[PDB]
C-alpha cells in the first residue's frame, strides 16, 4: 500500500525467488542426470 | 455457525464420525492405501456386507465386520439425530413436524439398510458404503426381483417424488409470484390473511378449480414428502418378502399382458 | 494504453493469467494424450 | 359459487387474446379463449386415446397403450392405425399444455401477480416436448417418443434405459437424481418448519421468523430466509428438470454408446493412469 | 403361495388397498384443512351461502381452531368474517359468473388487483414485542451492507421516464432481515413522502444514478399512494394497502 | 516492485503457495503415475 | 352486419386466420401421410 | 366499431371470403382432376 | 399511432408483400424448370 | 391504411417474421428428408 | 430515440446489410463454381 | 426507417446477430454432414 | 461508426473475445476430429 | 458515452480487427500452403 | 521478521501444522502403498 | 485508474509481454528442432 515498504519487498521477493529457482535448477539437473525426459527418434 | 449440539448432538456426532472414519479406512485400505488409486477408483470402492453364510450374526472384520459395525454406528447416530431434532423443536417451543417428516426417511434407510435384512435372515442384500457399489446395489436389487417399475409402492414413491417436485414447483412460483404483496411472510400470512394468500389461493382456484390456504399448502407438501419414502420403504420391505417376482406380480393382478 | 482505462488493471493481471494458465494445462494435457509428443512415457517416431 | 374474498377480485380485463367474450367464470374455473382451446385439445385428445384403447387388445387401464410410429416411418406422419394417432394425440397434448399455461398467464395478468408459475410450468412442458418431440426429432424417428400408457410408457423408460448398458451411469442423470432428492427434502423441511411455526404444540403460542430462522441454524448450522427458501425450491425443481431434459438429450442424440464406458476418462487421467 | 391371503388375493395387494383407504382419509383431511379460508361458499349473485356440495359437506369444514399469539389475541380459523357484498364495481352482465367493471377509479377504490384484505390494523412484531417495520432512523443499530448500494437519496423513476421523488428513507424488517419499504419525497407537492415497496423495485444497474425503477405504476399514480397514521410503524392493513395499490399497476396504469 | 502496491501481499502469498503446491503436487503425482520416472518403484531405463 | 358490433373484427379475424392455418397444416400432412396424394414421394397410381 | 368502419369490414369480409373460397375449390377442383380421393368399389 | 403513418406502413408494407410474392414465385417457378412436384398417373 | 390504424405493427411485424421463418424452415426440411428434392444428396430421377 | 437519428442508423444500416449479402453473394459464387447444388436428372 | 424506432435498435442488432449466426452454424453443420460437401473429409464426385 | 454508443465498451469486449475464443477452439477441436488436418496424430495427404 | 473517445475507440477498434485479421489471414495461407481444404472431383 | 507483522501468528502456525500433517499423512500412504517401501509387510529385495 | 497509471501499465505490460513472446517463441522452436509437429505428403 506504501511505496518503500513495497520497494523492499520486491528486494526481498526477488531475494527469494532467485533462491528458489536455483533450487530448482539444482533439482532438475539432478533428475536429467538421473533419467532425461527427452526421448530419442528411437525413443528411451 | 450457532449450532447447538447439546448431549444428544455430541452423542450423534461421536457416533457418525466412527462410522465415517471406519467406512473411509475400509475403502483406503481396499487400495492398499493408494492415494492415487483412492482418487482413480473413488466412485468404483465401497465396503460390501456380509455374506449370506453369516446370518445376522458378527462376520469377520475383513468379510462384512467392518461393514456391520460402520452400519450400526450410522444408525445409532442416525437414531439420534432424529431425537436431537425432535429435543430442538421441543426446546424452542415448536411442533415436531421435522422430527416426524425425518422419521419416514429413517424408516426407509432401515428398511434399506437393517428391517429387510432382519427378515430375511441375513444382511447379504443389504445397501454397500459406496457411490458405484450402491447404484449397482440399486440396479442389481431391481433387475432381481422382477422389475421395480412393476412395484406398485415403487410406482406410489415414484408418483409421490414428481408430486413433491410439482408441489415445489407450484408454491416456490406462487409465493415468488406474491412476493410483491407480502406472500413471503407465510405464519403471518396464516395468522392474519393477506391479499397475497387471498389471491394465491385465487389464483389456483380460477386455474384447477380447487385451493389450499397458506398452512394446509404445507401440509399438502409435508405429506407428499413423507409418504414418497413411506410407500417406498413399504416397497421394499414387502419386496421379496412376499413377493419374489414384481412383473410375475402385476401379469397376475392385470399390469401387464401375460408373457 | 486506454485498455486498462476501461478494465481494471489487477483484474485484467489476474484474468489474463489464470486463462494462460488455464490454457498452457489444456495444451500440456493434449499432449500428453498424444502418443508422438508424449514426453514422459515417449515412443519411438 | 365464491368464496368469501373473491368478489373484488373477480373484475374485467387480463385477457392477453380475445377480449370480453371468453372473460367470464363457469363455477370455480376462469374460462379465457385459452381455456377454450385447453378444453378443444383435451377433449380432443382424451377421445382420441379411448380411441386407441377401443383399437386395442384390452380395456385395462393399466395396459391400455397408444404406440408411436415405428422407427422405420421415420419423421413422416403415419397412418391413424400405425402411429398417426399417437401423432395426433402428441401434438394435441402439446397444445392443451401450451393453451393452460397461457390461460394461467391470462390468471395472473388478472390478478395482478408475477408470471413465475407459468413460467415453472414452461419447464414441464418442455421436458414433455423433449420427451416426445425435441429428441426424436434428433434421432431420426417418432419411434423414439414414449408411448401413452400407464404401463408401456414405464416399459419405454426402462427399456431406454437399458439400450446405454446402465443409466445410473449418465453424468447429468445423477445430477437430475440429486436435485430431485434435494427437492423432495427441501419441500420436507419447508412445510416441517412452517406447520411447527403455525402449530407450536397444545397450549403454546405461534412463532415467528426470529423462531424459524433460530431452529435450523441450531439444528444444521446455518438458514436460508423466508423467501429465499421459496426461491431454492423452485430453483431446484426447475434444475431437477433441466438436468433430465440434458441426459436426456445427451443419451441418444449424442452419445450412444455405454454410460458405465464412458467413466472411463475419470481412470484414464495422467496424475492416476498407471 | 408364499403371498396368498386367498386364491386371488395376496400381501401385497391387500396392503396396497390399506394406502388406497388411508390416501383417501388423508385427502378428505387434506381438503378440510383447504377449507379454513374462504369458506363456506356463497352466491356469486346475492351472497348467500349457498353451493353445489354432496352427503361430504359434514365432513368438509372442521372445527375452528384457535392460534394463540404472543399478544394475548387469538385468531380463529375459518373466522367466518366474510367481506361486505356490495363492492364500488358492477357486473358487465347479469350471469353469475360475469366479471365486474369498476364504476371510477379502480385504484382508489381498491377492487381488482388494487384490492386488499382488511388486515389487523396492527404492526408486525418482533420477538421483543417492538414493530418489526420501522425506518432507518428508528433503528439505528441495522445498517445496508457495504458491497450493496444504499438506495437512499436515488431518484425514484418509471417505466416511461419521469421521475417520481428521491428516496430519503429504508423500511426494514427487524423479525427477518431485509428491506420492505422505502420513503420516497414525492416531486410534485414538496414534504410529501409515500412508502414504496422493495419488492416491486428494481435497480437500474449501470445508469450513473441507479435510478430505483418501479415498473408497476407511474409518476402520476405517487400522489395517490396510500398514507400511514404513524411516521415509525406502519399496520398490517396499511401495508396491504399500499402493496395492493401498487400491484394493480400492470393492469390500471393506462386506464 | 509496482505489483505489491495494487496487490496485498498477504493474499498474493497465499495464493501463490497454494497454487505452487498444487502444481508441485499434480507433477509428483503424474510422474509417480508414469513408469519411467516412478522413482518409488524402479523399473528399467 | 352488425355482427361485427358483437364481434371484434381483430379479435375474431387473428382466431380464424390462426384455426385456419392450423387446420390447413393438419391437413397436408395427413394428405403427406398416405401414398395416393403424397406429391413429394410420388408413388404410381 | 363504427356504423361505416362495420359495413366497410362486412364488404371487404365478405369479398375475402368468397376469394379465400373461391380459391379453395379451384384448388380441390384441380386436385380432384389430378388424382381422386373417391375410392371406388374394388379400390381406386 | 397517427393515421398518416399507418398510410406509410401500407404504402411500404403491400410494396414488400409485392416483392416478397414475386421472388416466392420466381424460386417456386424455378424449381418447377429443374424438378415438377405434381406426379403424373406413373409417378416419377 | 384503415386495416393498420386498427393492426398496427407493435409485435405483429414479430409475429409475421416469426411464422414465416418457421414455416420456411419446415418447408426446407421437408424436402431435405424427401429424396427427389433433397438437393444436397443429388439422387438420381 | 429521434426520428433523425433512427433515420441515421438506416443509412449506414443498409450500407452495411449491403456489404453482408455482397460478401455472402460472392461467397455462394465460389461455392457455384466449386461444386454446384442443382443436381440433374440423374444425379450428379 | 421508423422501425429503429419502432424495434430497440440495440435488441435489434443483437437479435439479429445471434439468429444470423446460428442460421450459418446450422448451415454449417448441415454441410458437414452432407458428403459431397463436406470440405474436411472431402469426397469425391 | 458509432456502435459503442449503443453497446457498452466493456460488454462488448468482454463479450467478443469470448466468442472468438470460443469459436477458436470449437474450430480447433473439430480439426482434430478429422484425419486430414490433425496435425498432433498425423496422416497421409 | 462521450462522442470523441467513442471516435477513439473506433479508430483503435479498427486497427486491432485489421492486425487480427492479416494474422488469421497470414494463418490460413500458410495452413492453404500445408494442405488445402478444398477437395477436386477425385477427392484429396 | 517482519513476517509476524504482515501474517497473523495464530492462524499461520494452525495453517502450517495442517499442511505439514497431511503432506506427512499423504507420503506414508503412498509408501505403504508402496511395495518396496511397506515398512509392515516387508517385501524381500 | 489515472492516466498516468494506465501509461505506465502499458508501457512495463508490452515490456513483461515482449519477454515473454521471446520465451514462448524459444521454447517452441526447441520442440520444433526435437519433433515437429506439421506433418508431411506422406505422415510422419
Ligand atoms: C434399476 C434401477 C431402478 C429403476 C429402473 C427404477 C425406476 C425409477 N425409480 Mg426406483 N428404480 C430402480 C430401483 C430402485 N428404485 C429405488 C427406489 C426409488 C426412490 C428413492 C426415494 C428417495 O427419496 O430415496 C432417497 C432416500 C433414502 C434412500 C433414505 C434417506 C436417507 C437418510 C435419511 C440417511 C441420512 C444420511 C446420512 C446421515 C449420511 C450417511 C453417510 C454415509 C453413508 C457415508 C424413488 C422415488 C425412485 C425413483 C425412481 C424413478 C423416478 C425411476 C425412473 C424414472 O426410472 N425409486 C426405492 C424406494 O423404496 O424408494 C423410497 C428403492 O429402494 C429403489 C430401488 C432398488
Ligand atoms: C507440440 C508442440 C506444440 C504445438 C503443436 C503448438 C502449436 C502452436 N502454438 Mg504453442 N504449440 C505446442 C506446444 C505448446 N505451446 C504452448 C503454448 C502456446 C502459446 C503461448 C501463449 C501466447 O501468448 O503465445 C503467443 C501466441 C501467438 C504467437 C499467436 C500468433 C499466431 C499466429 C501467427 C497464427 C498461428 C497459426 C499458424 C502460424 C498456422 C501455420 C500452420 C501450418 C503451416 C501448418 C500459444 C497461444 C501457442 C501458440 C501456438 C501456435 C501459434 C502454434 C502453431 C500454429 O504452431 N502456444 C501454451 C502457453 O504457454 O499457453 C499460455 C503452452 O503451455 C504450450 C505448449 C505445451
Ligand atoms: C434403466 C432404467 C433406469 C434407471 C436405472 C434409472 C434410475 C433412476 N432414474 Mg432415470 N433411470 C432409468 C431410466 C430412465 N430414467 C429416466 C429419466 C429420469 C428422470 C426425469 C424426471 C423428470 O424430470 O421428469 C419430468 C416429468 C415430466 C415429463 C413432466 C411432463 C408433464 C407435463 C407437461 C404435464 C402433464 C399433464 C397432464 C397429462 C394433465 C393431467 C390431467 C389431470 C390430472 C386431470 C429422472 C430424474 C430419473 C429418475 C431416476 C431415479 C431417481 C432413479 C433411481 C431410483 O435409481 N430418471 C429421463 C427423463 O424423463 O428425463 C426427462 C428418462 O427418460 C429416463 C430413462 C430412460
Ligand atoms: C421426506 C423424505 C426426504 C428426506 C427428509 C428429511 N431428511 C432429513 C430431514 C428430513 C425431513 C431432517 O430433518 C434431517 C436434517 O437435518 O436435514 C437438514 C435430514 C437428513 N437427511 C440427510 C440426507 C439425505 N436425505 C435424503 C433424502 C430424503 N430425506 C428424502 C428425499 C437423502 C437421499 C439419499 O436422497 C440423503 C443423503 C442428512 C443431511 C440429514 C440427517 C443428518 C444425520 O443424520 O447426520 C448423522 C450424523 C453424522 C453422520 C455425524 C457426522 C460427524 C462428522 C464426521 C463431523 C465430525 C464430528 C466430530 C469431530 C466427532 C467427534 C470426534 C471425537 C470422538 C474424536
Ligand atoms: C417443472 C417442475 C415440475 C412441474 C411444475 C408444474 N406443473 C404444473 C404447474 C407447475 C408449476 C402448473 O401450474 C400446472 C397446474 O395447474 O398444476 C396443478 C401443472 C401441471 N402439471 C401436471 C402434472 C405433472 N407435472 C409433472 C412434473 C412437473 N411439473 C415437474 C416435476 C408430472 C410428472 C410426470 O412428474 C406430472 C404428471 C398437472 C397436474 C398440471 C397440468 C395441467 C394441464 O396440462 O392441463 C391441460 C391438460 C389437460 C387438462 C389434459 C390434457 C390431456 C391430453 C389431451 C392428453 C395427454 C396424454 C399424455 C401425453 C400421456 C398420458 C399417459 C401417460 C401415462 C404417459
Ligand atoms: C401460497 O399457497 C398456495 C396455495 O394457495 C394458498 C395453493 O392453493 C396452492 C395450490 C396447491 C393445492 C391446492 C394443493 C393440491 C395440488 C396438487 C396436489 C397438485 C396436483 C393437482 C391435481 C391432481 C389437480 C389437477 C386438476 C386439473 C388440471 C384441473 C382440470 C380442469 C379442466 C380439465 C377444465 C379446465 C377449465 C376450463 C378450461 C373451463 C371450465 C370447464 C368446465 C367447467 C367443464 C366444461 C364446461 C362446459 C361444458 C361449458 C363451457 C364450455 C365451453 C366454453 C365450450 C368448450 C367446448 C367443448 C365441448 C370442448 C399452492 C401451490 C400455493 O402455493
Ligand atoms: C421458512 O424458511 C425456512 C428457513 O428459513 C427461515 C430455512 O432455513 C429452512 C431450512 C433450509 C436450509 C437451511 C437449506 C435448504 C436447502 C437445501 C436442502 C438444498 C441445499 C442442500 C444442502 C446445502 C445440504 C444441507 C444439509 C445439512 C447442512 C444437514 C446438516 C447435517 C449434519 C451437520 C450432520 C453431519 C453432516 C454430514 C454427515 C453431511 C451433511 C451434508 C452437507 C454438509 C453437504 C454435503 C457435503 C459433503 C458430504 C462434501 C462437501 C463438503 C463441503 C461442502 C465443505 C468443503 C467445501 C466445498 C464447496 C466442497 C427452511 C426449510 C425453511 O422453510
Ligand atoms: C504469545 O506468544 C508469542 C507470540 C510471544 C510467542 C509464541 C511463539 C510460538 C507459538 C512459536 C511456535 C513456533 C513453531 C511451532 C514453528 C513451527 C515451524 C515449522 C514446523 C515449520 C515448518 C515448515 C515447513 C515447510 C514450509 C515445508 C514445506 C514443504 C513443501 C511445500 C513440500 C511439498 C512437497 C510436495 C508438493 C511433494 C510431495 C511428494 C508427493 C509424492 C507426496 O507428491 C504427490
Ligand atoms: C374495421 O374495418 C376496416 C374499416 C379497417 C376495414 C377492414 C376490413 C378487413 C380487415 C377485412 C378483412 C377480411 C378478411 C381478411 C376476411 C377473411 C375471411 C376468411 C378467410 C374466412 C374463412 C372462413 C372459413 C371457415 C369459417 C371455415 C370453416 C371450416 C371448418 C370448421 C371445417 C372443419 C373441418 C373438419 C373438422 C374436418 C376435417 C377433416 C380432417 C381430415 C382434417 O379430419 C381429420
Ligand atoms: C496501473 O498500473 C500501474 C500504475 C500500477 C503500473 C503497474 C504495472 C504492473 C506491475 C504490471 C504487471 C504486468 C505484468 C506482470 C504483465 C504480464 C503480461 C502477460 C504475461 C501477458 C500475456 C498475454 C497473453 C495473451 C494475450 C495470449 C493470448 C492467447 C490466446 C487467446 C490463445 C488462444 C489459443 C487457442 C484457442 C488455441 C487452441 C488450440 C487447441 C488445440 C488447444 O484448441 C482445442
Ligand atoms: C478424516 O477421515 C476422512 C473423513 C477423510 C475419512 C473418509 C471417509 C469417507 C470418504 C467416507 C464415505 C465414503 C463413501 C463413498 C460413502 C458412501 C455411502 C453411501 C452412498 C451409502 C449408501 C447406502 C447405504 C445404506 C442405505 C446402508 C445402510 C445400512 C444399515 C442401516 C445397516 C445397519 C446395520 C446394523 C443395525 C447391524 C446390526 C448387526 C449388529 C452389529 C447389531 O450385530 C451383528
Ligand atoms: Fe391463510
Amino acid at each position: 500500500i506504501t511505496e518503500g515498504e513495497a520497494k523492499e519487498f520486491h528486494k526481498i521477493f526477488t531475494s527469494s525467488i532467485l533462491v528458489f529457482f536455483g533450487v530448482a535448477a539444482f533439482a532438475h539437473l539432478l533428475v536429467w542426470i538421473w533419467r532425461p525426459w527427452v526421448p530419442g527418434p528411437n525413443g528411451y | 455457525g450457532p449450532i447447538y449440539l447439546g448431549t444428544t448432538g455430541v452423542l450423534s456426532l461421536v457416533f457418525g464420525f466412527f462410522a465415517i472414519e471406519i467406512i473411509g479406512f475400509n475403502l483406503l485400505a481396499s487400495v492398499n492405501w493408494s492415494p492415487m488409486e483412492f482418487g482413480r477408483q473413488f466412485f468404483w470402492l465401497g465396503l460390501e456386507p456380509p455374506a449370506a453364510e453369516y446370518g445376522l450374526g458378527f462376520a469377520p472384520l475383513a468379510e462384512g465386520g467392518w461393514w456391520q459395525i460402520a452400519g450400526f454406528f450410522l444408525t445409532t447416530s442416525i437414531l439420534l439425530w432424529w431425537v436431537r431434532m425432535y429435543r430442538r423443536a421441543r426446546a424452542l417451543k415448536m411442533g415436531t413436524h421435522t422430527a416426524w417428516a425425518f422419521a419416514s426417511a429413517i424408516f426407509l434407510f432401515l428398511s434399506l439398510g437393517f428391517i429387510r435384512p432382519l427378515l430375511m435372515g441375513n444382511f447379504s442384500e443389504s445397501v454397500p458404503f459406496g457411490i458405484f457399489p450402491h447404484l449397482e446395489w440399486t440396479n442389481s436389487f431391481s433387475l432381481n426381483y422382477g422389475n421395480f417399475f412393476y412395484n406398485p409402492f415403487h410406482m406410489l414413491s415414484i408418483a409421490f417424488l414428481y408430486g413433491s417436485a410439482l408441489l415445489f414447483a407450484m408454491h416456490g412460483a406462487t409465493i415468488l409470484a406474491v412476493s410483491r404483496l407480502g406472500g413471503d411472510r407465510e405464519v403471518e400470512q396464516i395468522t392474519d390473511r393477506g391479499t397475497a394468500a387471498e389471491r394465491a389461493a385465487l389464483f389456483w382456484r380460477w386455474t384447477m378449480g380447487f385451493n389450499a390456504t397458506m398452512e394446509s399448502i404445507h401440509r399438502w407438501a409435508w405429506w407428499f414428502a413423507v409418504l414418497c419414502t413411506f410407500t417406498g420403504a413399504i416397497g421394499i420391505l414387502l419386496t421379496g418378502t412376499v413377493v419374489d417376482n414384481w412383473f410375475e406380480w402385476g401379469v397376475k393382478h392385470g399390469l401387464a399382458p401375460a408373457p | 494504453w486506454r485498455i486498462w482505462q476501461l478494465f481494471d488493471p489487477r483484474q485484467a493481471l489476474v484474468g489474463l493469467a489464470t486463462f494462460l494458465f488455464v490454457l498452457a494445462l489444456l495444451i500440456h494435457f493434449i499432449l500428453l494424450s498424444t502418443e508422438r509428443f508424449n514426453w514422459l512415457e515417449g515412443a519411438s517416431t | 359459487a365464491l368464496l368469501s374474498f373473491e368478489r373484488k377480485y373477480r373484475v374485467r380485463g387480463g385477457t392477453l387474446i380475445g377480449g370480453d367474450l371468453f372473460d367470464f367464470w363457469v363455477g370455480p374455473f376462469y374460462v379465457g379463449f385459452f381455456g377454450v382451446t385447453t378444453l378443444l385439445f383435451t377433449v380432443l385428445g382424451t377421445a382420441l386415446i379411448v380411441w386407441g384403447a377401443a383399437l386395442g387388445p384390452s380395456w385395462t387401464f393399466w395396459q391400455i397403450s397408444i404406440n408411436p410410429p415405428d422407427v422405420s416411418y421415420g419423421l413422416a406422419m403415419a397412418p391413424m392405425a400405425k402411429g398417426g394417432l399417437w401423432q395426433i394425440i402428441t401434438f394435441s397434448a402439446i397444445g392443451a399444455f401450451v393453451s393452460w399455461a397461457l390461460r394461467e398467464v391470462e390468471i395472473c395478468r388478472k390478478l395482478g401477480i408475477g408470471y413465475h408459475i407459468p413460467f415453472a410450468f414452461g419447464f414441464a412442458i418442455l421436458a414433455y416436448v423433449s420427451l416426445v418431440v425435441i429428441r426424436p426429432v434428433m434421432m431420426g424417428a417418432w419411434g423414439y417418443g414414449f408411448p401413452y400408457g400407464f404401463m408401456t410408457h414405464l416399459d419405454w423408460v426402462s427399456n431406454t434405459g437399458y439400450q446405454y448398458a446402465n443409466f445410473h451411469y449418465n453424468p447429468a442423470h445423477m445430477l437430475g437424481i440429486t436435485l430431485f432428492f434435494t427437492t423432495c427434502l427441501a419441500l420436507a423441511l419447508h412445510g416441517s418448519l412452517i406447520l411447527s411455526a403455525a402449530n407450536p404444540g397444545k397450549g403454546e403460542v405461534v412463532k415467528g421468523p426470529e423462531h424459524e430462522n433460530t431452529y435450523f441454524q441450531d439444528t444444521i448450522g446455518y438458514s436460508v430466509g423466508t423467501l429465499g427458501i421459496h426461491r431454492v425450491g423452485l430453483i431446484l425443481a426447475l434444475s431437477a428438470v433441466v438436468w433430465s431434459i440434458i441426459c436426456m438429450i445427451l443419451s441418444g442424440p449424442i452419445y450412444t454408446g455405454s454410460w458405465p464406458d464412458w467413466w472411463l476418462w475419470w481412470q484414464k487421467l495422467p496424475f492416476w493412469n498407471h | 403361495n408364499k403371498g396368498d391371503i386367498t386364491g386371488y388375493m395376496d400381501v401385497a395387494q391387500v396392503v396396497l388397498y390399506a394406502f388406497w383407504i388411508f390416501f383417501a382419509g388423508l385427502i378428505i383431511y387434506l381438503r378440510r384443512e383447504d377449507r379454513r379460508e374462504g369458506y363456506p361458499l356463497e352466491d356469486a349473485i346475492s351472497g348467500k351461502i349457498n353451493s353445489l356440495q354432496g352427503l361430504g359437506s359434514v365432513f368438509s369444514i372442521a372445527r375452528p381452531k384457535i392460534f394463540k399469539l404472543k399478544t394475548g389475541a387469538t385468531y380463529a380459523a375459518p373466522n367466518f368474517k366474510r367481506d361486505a357484498v356490495a363492492i364500488k364495481a358492477t357486473r358487465t352482465a347479469p350471469t353469475a359468473g360475469a366479471p365486474f367493471e369498476p364504476t371510477g377509479n379502480p385504484m382508489t377504490d381498491a377492487v381488482g388487483p388494487a384490492a386488499y384484505a382488511l388486515r389487523d390494523e396492527l404492526p408486525d412484531l418482533t420477538l421483543g414485542g417492538q414493530p418489526a417495520i420501522v425506518p432507518l432512523r428508528v433503528a439505528p443499530t441495522f445498517s445496508v451492507a457495504a458491497e450493496d448500494t444504499d438506495p437512499r437519496g436515488l431518484p425514484v423513476v418509471d417505466r416511461k421516464g419521469a421521475v417520481a421523488g428521491k428516496v430519503t428513507d429504508l423500511w426494514i424488517d427487524r423479525a427477518s432481515i431485509a428491506i420492505r419499504y422505502l420513503e420516497v419525497e414525492l416531486a410534485a407537492t414538496p414534504g410529501r413522502k409515500v412508502l414504496l415497496p422493495f419488492a416491486a423495485t428494481r435497480i437500474n444497474a449501470k445508469t450513473k444514478s441507479k435510478t430505483v425503477t418501479v415498473q408497476s405504476i407511474l409518476a402520476r399514480h405517487f400522489a395517490n399512494v396510500p398514507t400511514i397514521a404513524k411516521t415509525d410503524s406502519i399496520t398490517r392493513r396499511e401495508e396491504d394497502k399500499v402493496m395492493a395499490y401498487y400491484s394493480s399497476g400492470y393492469l390500471y396504469s393506462d386506464r
